[PDB]
């Protein structure tokens, strides 16, 4: 068995401009085994319509997936990705930084 | 296109 | 220049009498073009790129037959491996397989691949001569012996050097408007104070294709890894990729740092300096 915890990046498709429609992405990678739960959140509440890519993997056999949803950023709203995986004690929450 | 068949391990 | 076609398969067992999940995805270069997922409604191979949709019902019927046969092979293999490693029925286990071919600028065969993993580790793979195998352990040695006796490598080689290359060329032609493009990175730098005596510089590469890219920081022309951070290259979601690299620097010394970007799309490596 070789298990691995997920790397998580949270980011926008396009550079963020407040009040303009865009896509919020949560890219989870480097994990094993493949079962994973991912929630996109706005101000701590689940975002309703989230889609995801087909499961694939990298050269070291670790899996990756993209989750995404439409959003319109503002200066005040907080967006985050919350991920659960067998390797984690509790779910990991990564907050969106528009310059990361 | 996929391979036409695979051998079992 | 060069191009690749790759198929990626994952099979995951489920405890007791649950059936295994099977996922298959195919790529030309960094572009996904087909998928199959045993949990999904269709139970068919499905298109994931506009240019493959022009293939007719014979293509989709054949590929669906084959991907189902692939899933049956992996189902049997999960069983075989459970015995080889002396494992109970209570746990879930994973098999992964990747195969495919690369062609050069002239679209002739460059290399072929066929690799297999169990529970996240190398199990067996075809060596680059496509005639011999590398086995990770005693279980895989059993498989190597069986595959030697059955001349499996010779059969794969025919696929990897023949069928794989031909269909890759057909795809490259049919999808020419989107597969034969390179999108050079759009680049910029951002700056943020992290205290009254340090600042972060972040060099960004956006909207690029294919995914392979190198970002490096230099200080006074000397390579710099101390106090840098590089993220994995990530999909934007629209067929291109993104990456950034950052360095923490003394305030007032931002101009000593340069970020260097290399990508197939650039006729020369780019050099960026904090310009505001
Ligand atoms: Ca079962």
């Amino acid at each position: 068995m070789i298990q691995r915890t997920p790397k998580i990046q949270v980011y926008s498709r396009h550079p963020a401009e407040n009040g303009k429609s865009n896509f919020l992405n949560c890219y989870v990678s480097g994990f094993h085994p493949s079962d994973i739960e991912v929630d996109l959140l706005k101000n701590g509440e689940r975002i309703e319509k989230v889609e995801h890519s087909d499961l694939s993997f990298s050269k070291d056999w670790s899996f990756y997936l993209l989750y995404y949803t439409e959003f319109t950023p503002t200066e005040k709203d907080e967006y985050a990705c919350r991920v659960n995986h067998v390797t984690l004690s509790q779910p990991k929450i990564v907050k969106w930084d528009r310059d990361m | 296109i996929l391979a036409k068949f695979l051998h079992e391990l | 220049g060069s191009h690749s076609m790759r198929y990626f398969f994952t099979s995951v067992s489920r405890p007791g009498r649950g059936e295994p999940r099977f996922i298959a995805v195919g790529y030309v270069d960094d572009t996904q073009f087909v998928r199959f997922d045993s949990d999904a409604a269709s139970q068919r191979m499905e298109p994931r790129a506009p240019w493959i949709e022009q293939e007719g019902p014979e293509y989709w019927d054949g590929e669906t037959r084959k991907v189902k046969a692939h899933s049956q092979t992996h189902r049997v293999d999960l069983g075989t491996l459970r015995g080889y490693y002396n494992q109970s029925e209570a746990g879930s286990h994973t098999v992964q397989r990747m195969y495919g071919c690369d062609v050069g600028s002239d679209w002739r065969f460059l290399r072929g691949y066929h690799q297999y993993a169990y529970d996240g580790k190398d199990y067996i793979a075809l060596k680059e001569d496509l005639r011999s195998w590398t086995a990770a352990d005693m279980a895989a040695q059993t498989t190597k012996h069986k595959w030697e006796a059955a001349h499996v490598a010779e059969q794969l080689r025919a696929y990897l050097e023949g069928t794989c290359v031909e269909w890759l060329r057909r795809y490259l032609e049919n999808g020419k408007e989107t597969l034969q493009r390179t999108d050079a990175p759009k680049t910029h730098m951002t700056h943020h104070a992290v205290s009254d005596h340090e600042a972060t510089l972040r060099c960004w590469a956006l909207s690029f294709y294919p995914a392979e890219i190198t970002l490096t920081w230099q200080r006074d022309g000397e390579d710099q890894t101390q106090d840098t951070e590089l993220v994995e290259t990530r999909p934007a979601g629209d067929g291109t990729f993104q990456k950034w690299a950052a360095v923490v620097v003394p305030s007032g010394q931002e101009q000593r740092y340069t970020c260097h970007v290399q990508h197939e799309g650039l006729p020369k490596p780019l050099t960026l300096r904090w310009e505001p």
